[PDB]
């Protein structure tokens, strides 16, 4: 003609997508992205963090030295994996505040043991049981040391062991709960035992309770387990006139980044920076709906399984 | 949108525009054509790219924590362990929901504003030599070949040059 | 408002408009009249209706929890029970305060934008045949009875038809 | 004339209202809504959830079977209501970790009891007291069974009771704390008692402490109360040679949605989905300032008592 | 900015304007001059002043709480004490980050809107007697000394008075 | 000319500053403000709140009356300050649930004591030790009262003490843990002691454990410390036939706004409304990055150390 027309516009795509705003419940935009990691990898990646499979062993049992867990001595970890099918296979026991001891050792990130030369004069050491058979032979937890009488003597034990190393020592010890009064005399000459583990700061005495419990691995007796933290320059002092299940040394506590996690998922040769009981999952998104239980560099757990963030203008097709 | 440009006075988007996000179509003495506008496109993208990083900081390592699944019934402590976790999840869930709505609302008005800005910028160049048709299209009252059009597209159009011609063409009428 | 329409170039609201939220008044050859605009009204309402539902999800059942009022002084555990609860309430209180301010800020600019959009839309129809008076009122330079006015209100006004008449009436002057 | 004027506007109302934005501390809009539920109903609605009024009874007392709480046997609930004026009226007692046991039973949502045939040979059963008089007669907690000596014999008790039912049994038992050494021999031939309730997993022994306490319902003696959870296929084993306050059976733990709540407000024939100690309150709003303590489908508790959300444009009147 | 005024059609800010935040410069028969606009300046400040107080309430006393630094390793309870605190800090940290971004985004668009509003308000006064040059400057087609300029600055300019003169000056041309 | 040009603009400054928005990572504005209080005052201001410097004393030691802490008797506080170099200098001891007792007294906000006339017939009072020498003389905690045998008699003690005052009394008492069986008889005629502190509501008995602990201030013996809250109209009843470390009266619990805080920073003559272990800090900002531990009218602790809030438009200079 003798004029000209100049039109202004913007683009559009064939594959538009719905997102929410403050103004609309649903509105089509040119493009958007998932902010919620919904899918898990199905396996726990072996690589980025140091993963340890407990297999048939719990964390607690591996550190006490239940014979069928001997493999786990020497081992450290970033993440210890506890399986459902795991079982104890040694002297039946309990731990007042089990959950806390488990938490403490999990953080330590190792069950490496450092033996110490305790002297137990008057008594006989290395008491064993049919409860944990190391091989076909009677045995006991490797990290503990069952003391019984010698001759017809169980003298008031009184042993001292200083910490000079410059870190905290964690000592694991216990007391034996026999089934009958006839047993309490038989094994330890006195009619009632006592264990007084002490330091300067703390001090804790335990009287052994006595009587029949249910059979577990042909045994109605029991063992109760306690721990003591011994600060540098302080000292451990164990006083007892019966029933002591003695320590053989110490664990080293670390201010570690280590943990434990309950899962049945298999471990595999992939790579990832975040771990749930459902398997490794991906970092790239800000949120995630796989599991509230996580370890490592993980997105934030929320209730919703999808959240779409628009990455383009409104899509306004013609037809 | 608050500017009423996208989905507004511009009736729809251009599927056949793969050059960029905003742009021009035109008819003139040399035929018809099309061209994307880079600045407006780029302005929009730079705001949308890494948008979420401005609020959520690069996600961080966390290691040992509290237990969250329990074998036995304990009462008081476990009640609290659960409540703490439950409270945290709900607070984060709210946060994510709100964050999405804000950002998305922001992304829309942003893009509508870029459209409107480009239209307004274009109009101001044309001055008295054009008419706003309502489509988002301009009736230019002079001969404006491709070099003339490019000059508008690159901000170098000089209305004084064409004023006289446009005035003849505009006021060719009057009852 | 950011658009400076409501409380701005439109000096005040119309108490005698119960038809809708936005609209027209007019004087012409057939007298004076008034009419609401449905689209703009509806646009505003659909955004405001269920506005809060887009952020806060339908509120959920919660049952047994932690104790929050204590008979005796216990120390460590109770200190923590209280701190957990105290922390949760404060975080939610912040959230509610912020949510109100955002939404309300959004509701204002939204409604100002709908006013401005309707004015701008109307202007674009009138083209060269009217003058923006500053009131939010248009001086239309031709005879425009009620059918002519309705045509503007329904988007069907054709400026070409009236151009000649408007030009006579506009340019009746010039020193 | 020969022209026409076309004016554009918006509406206004006579009854405008103030709200806050990000730009203004106060600004008048056409309309707004309360987001904070400030008002309570003044009564706890009887209907939507199953409400149970404890009246003179605490949850713990109803489940032990303090005679004046016999009415509450057989009862389950969604929400148990504990009143201030409630009182104990039976043998004086304590419960180590009372708060937890209360929490556990509240969640269970019932105090329905299932009796079991325990055999206590050697001793005499159903010991009673002037502390709880069922009628004008001496009595004891209905759910517990006080064992004392027969002839001049209190043989080392040893009873076993397996769980085959396929859910957890909750056993409630206790130990008696006599006032004098003369009493400890008189009732149970031995000079010191002992109770060892055990399973495979757990085990807990309690030595009875002895001496004068203050009088309460003409009694300076006391009773301490413990519980044991017994998983399916496990077994309960009670060993004792003095002072046992025996269980008569088990409670059934449920993974329920049930709770307990402290309130003095009356119950009434209305309907509601959310409950506070102040009474039922309304669901319709997102927040609420009535009480941090809530049960059911409740708004979120915040500090502020009003929050106005605008539901219209700015109101701009003329004058 | 969404209005494309600041950093947009107004190419830059005026360092030599200490009177206020927005304003006019002008050249005319009496020379050149400069004047701040109080209303627009004040509008902007009143929104920015005490902006944060509308969301964060006056900060409150808190006394005894939970311990947060531990001498010994305790396990379960301490794990929870730490997690509670850790969770609270992270939630507040998110909040502060988001609050800053919102407010600052709001502060920008606010100030761009005040610029645009003042330009648009000014234009509407001038009516047919001026031309939008694109700078954010107006070519006024009549003699407009300082009293004439002040009248624009104070909202009292009457375009009818100058229309005839402006028409002569505008339409002095046409090929 | 015969026209005029009228230009519109906004202002700019020489010293612009960068801030973040939702649209830009960095953008220059005319002005902005710190929202994060990064700097501490370096000292704890003496003034606005009532501050008490524990110096060589812990809160617990000041209230037990370790002689070198006599100065702190009579003292109340808003904030008690515990220093690292503090040390105990009296009979070696422990407190089951130390942390809680410390928390309880810290809230009380005072260690003011109210003596009571307990009658201990049969025994001799005010037992002392070389562990705390008040001056060069043997002594003991001022708030406690060590009972030992008289003649060759330690009769079953049974003392009663009612609360009529109309507030809770907090009683602090303990039990003695001797080093040898020879000592347990020597000091208290019986071969095993017992302490049964009771009320109507509660009741707690403690058997003294016995044996060698490490030397601390020439002593292998120990003392364990417990407390009892006694509600108005209730009554305290102490029953014992050995080892009692008796109370001399009560503390008054207050529903106070008081606390304790660990810090080594010095106190000084300035003014402030918020306190961290790093020293007083300023109120004026909403957030703060000095310390998660705070007391008083404090900003909120966050991870980030700077956050800039724009207080002006975008700065757009020319050149
Ligand atoms: C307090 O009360 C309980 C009552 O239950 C007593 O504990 C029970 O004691 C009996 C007798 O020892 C236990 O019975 C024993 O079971 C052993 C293993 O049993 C399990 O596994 C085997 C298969 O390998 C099954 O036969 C059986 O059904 C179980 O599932 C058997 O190996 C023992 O038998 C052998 O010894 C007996 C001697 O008693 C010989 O006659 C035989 O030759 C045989 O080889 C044995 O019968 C029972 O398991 C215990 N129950 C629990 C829960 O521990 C306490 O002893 C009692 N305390 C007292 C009275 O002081
Ligand atoms: C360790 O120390 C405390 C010291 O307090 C002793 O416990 C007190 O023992 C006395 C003597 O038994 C108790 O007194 C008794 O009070 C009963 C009820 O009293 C309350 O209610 C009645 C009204 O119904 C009021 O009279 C009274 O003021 C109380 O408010 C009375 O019914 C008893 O009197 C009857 O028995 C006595 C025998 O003592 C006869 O002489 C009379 O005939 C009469 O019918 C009785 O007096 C006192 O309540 C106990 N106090 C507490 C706190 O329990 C321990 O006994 C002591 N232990 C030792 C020495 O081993
Ligand atoms: C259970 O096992 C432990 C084994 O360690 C025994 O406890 C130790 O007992 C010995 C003997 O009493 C203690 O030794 C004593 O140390 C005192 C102070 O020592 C510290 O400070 C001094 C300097 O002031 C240093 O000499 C020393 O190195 C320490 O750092 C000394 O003052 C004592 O010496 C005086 O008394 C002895 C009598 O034994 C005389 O011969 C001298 O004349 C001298 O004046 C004394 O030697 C040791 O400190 C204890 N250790 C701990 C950890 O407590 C238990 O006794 C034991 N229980 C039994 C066997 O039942
Ligand atoms: C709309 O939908 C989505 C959502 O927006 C979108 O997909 C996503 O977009 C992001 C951001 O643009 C993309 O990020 C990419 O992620 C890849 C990891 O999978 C990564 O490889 C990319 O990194 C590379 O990016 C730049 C280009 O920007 C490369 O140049 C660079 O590579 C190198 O460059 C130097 C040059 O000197 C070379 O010498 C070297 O070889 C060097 O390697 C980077 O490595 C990038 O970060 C994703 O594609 C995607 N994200 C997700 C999670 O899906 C769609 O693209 C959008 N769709 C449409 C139609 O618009
Ligand atoms: C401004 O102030 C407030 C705040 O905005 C506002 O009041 C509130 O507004 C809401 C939302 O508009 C109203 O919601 C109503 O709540 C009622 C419960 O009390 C409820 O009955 C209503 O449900 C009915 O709503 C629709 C109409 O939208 C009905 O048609 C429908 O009923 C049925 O319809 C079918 C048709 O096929 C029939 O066949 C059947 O009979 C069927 O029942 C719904 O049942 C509605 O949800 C409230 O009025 C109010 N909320 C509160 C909490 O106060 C004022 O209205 C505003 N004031 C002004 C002047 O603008
Ligand atoms: C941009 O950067 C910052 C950030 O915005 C900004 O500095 C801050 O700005 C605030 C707010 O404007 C200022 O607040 C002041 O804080 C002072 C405490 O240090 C305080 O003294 C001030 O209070 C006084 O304020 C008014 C004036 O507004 C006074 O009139 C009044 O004094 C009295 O008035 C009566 C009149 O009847 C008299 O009779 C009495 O004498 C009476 O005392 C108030 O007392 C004020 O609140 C701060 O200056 C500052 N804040 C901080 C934390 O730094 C810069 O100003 C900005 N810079 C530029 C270049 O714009
Ligand atoms: C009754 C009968 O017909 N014949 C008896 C056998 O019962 C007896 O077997 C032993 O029975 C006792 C319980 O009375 C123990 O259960 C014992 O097993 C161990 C065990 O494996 O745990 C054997 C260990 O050597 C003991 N270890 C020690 C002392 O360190 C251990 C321990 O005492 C208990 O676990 C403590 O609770 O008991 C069964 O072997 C058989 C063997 O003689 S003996 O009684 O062991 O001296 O003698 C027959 O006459
Ligand atoms: C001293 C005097 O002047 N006359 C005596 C009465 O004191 C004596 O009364 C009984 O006193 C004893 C305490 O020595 C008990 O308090 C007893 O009450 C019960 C009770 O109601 O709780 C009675 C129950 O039958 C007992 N129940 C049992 C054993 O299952 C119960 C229980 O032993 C204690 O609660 C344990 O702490 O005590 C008062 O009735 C009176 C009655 O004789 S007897 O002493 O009960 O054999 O004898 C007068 O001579
Ligand atoms: C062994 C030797 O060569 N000569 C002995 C001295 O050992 C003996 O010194 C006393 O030793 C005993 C431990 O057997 C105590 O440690 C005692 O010190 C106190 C103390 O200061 O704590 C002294 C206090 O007067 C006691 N206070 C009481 C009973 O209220 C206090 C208390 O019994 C314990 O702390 C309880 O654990 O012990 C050392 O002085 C010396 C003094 O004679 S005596 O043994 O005290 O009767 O006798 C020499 O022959
Ligand atoms: C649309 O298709 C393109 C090209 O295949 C793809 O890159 C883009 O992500 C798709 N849009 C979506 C998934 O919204
Ligand atoms: C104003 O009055 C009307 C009609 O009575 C009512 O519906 C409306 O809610 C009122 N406005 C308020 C409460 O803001
Ligand atoms: C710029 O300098 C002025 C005057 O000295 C000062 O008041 C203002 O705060 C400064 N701007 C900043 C710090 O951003």
């Amino acid at each position: 003609n003798n004029t000209a027309t100049l039109c202004l516009g913007h683009h559009a795509v064939a594959n538009g997508t719905l997102v929410k705003t403050m103004s609309d419940d649903q509105i089509e935009v040119t493009n958007a992205t998932e902010l919620v990691q919904s899918i898990s990898m199905g396996k726990i990646c072996n690589k980025s963090y140091r993963i340890l499979d407990g297999r048939n062993c719990t964390l607690i049992d591996a550190m006490l030295g239940d014979p069928h867990c001997d493999a786990f001595q020497y081992e450290s970890w970033d993440l210890f994996i506890e399986r459902s099918n795991a079982f104890s296979n040694c002297y039946p026991y309990d731990i007042p505040d089990y959950a806390s001891l488990r938490s403490i050792v999990a953080s330590s990130g190792t069950v490496e043991f450092t033996a110490e030369g305790f002297t137990w004069t008057g008594v006989t050491q290395n008491g064993r049981s049919g409860a944990c058979k190391r091989g076909s032979a009677d045995s006991f937890f490797s990290r503990l040391n069952w003391l019984t009488k010698s001759g017809s003597s169980y003298p008031t034990l009184n042993v001292t062991m200083p910490n000079n190393k410059n870190f905290d020592k964690l000592y694991i010890w216990g007391i034996h709960h026999p089934s009958s009064n006839q047993e309490q005399t038989k094994l330890y000459i006195q009619e009632s035992g006592r264990v007084t583990v002490s330091t300067k700061r703390s001090q804790q005495t335990i009287i052994p309770n006595i009587g029949s419990r249910p059979l577990v691995r042909g045994q109605s007796g029991r063992i109760s387990i306690y721990w003591t933290i011994v600060k540098p320059g302080d000292i451990l002092m164990i006083n007892s006139n019966g029933n002591l299940v003695a320590p053989r040394g110490y664990f080293k506590l670390n201010t570690g980044k280590s943990s434990v996690m309950r899962s049945d998922v298999p471990i595999d040769i992939c790579v990832s920076e975040c771990i749930t009981p459902n398997g490794s999952i991906s970092n790239d998104k800000p949120f995630q709906n796989v599991n509230k239980v996580t370890y490592g560099k993980c997105p934030k757990y929320i209730r919703q399984n999808t959240l779409k963030l628009a990455t383009g203008m409104r899509n306004v097709p013609e037809k | 949108g608050i500017f009423g440009a996208i989905a507004g006075f511009i009736e729809n988007g251009w599927e056949g525009m793969v050059d960029g996000w905003y742009g021009f179509r035109y008819q003139n003495s040399e035929g018809t054509g099309q061209a994307a506008d880079l600045k407006s496109t780029q302005a929009a993208i730079d705001q949308i790219n890494g948008k979420l990083n401005r609020v959520i900081e690069r996600t961080n390592e966390k290691f040992h924590q509290i237990e969250k699944e329990f074998s036995e019934v304990e009462g008081r402590i476990q009640d609290l362990e659960k409540y703490v976790e439950d409270t945290k999840i709900d607070l984060w869930s709210y946060n994510a929901e709100l964050l999405v709505a804000l950002e998305n609302q922001h992304t829309i008005d942003l893009t509508d504003a870029e459209m409107n800005k480009l239209f307004e910028k274009t109009r101001r160049q044309l001055r008295e030599n054009a008419e706003d048709m309502g489509d988002g299209c301009f009736k230019i009252y002079h001969k404006c070949d491709n070099a003339c059009i490019e000059s508008i597209r690159t901000g170098t159009y000089d209305h004084y040059i064409y004023r006289d011609e446009a005035l003849n063409n505009r006021f060719q009428s009057g009852r």
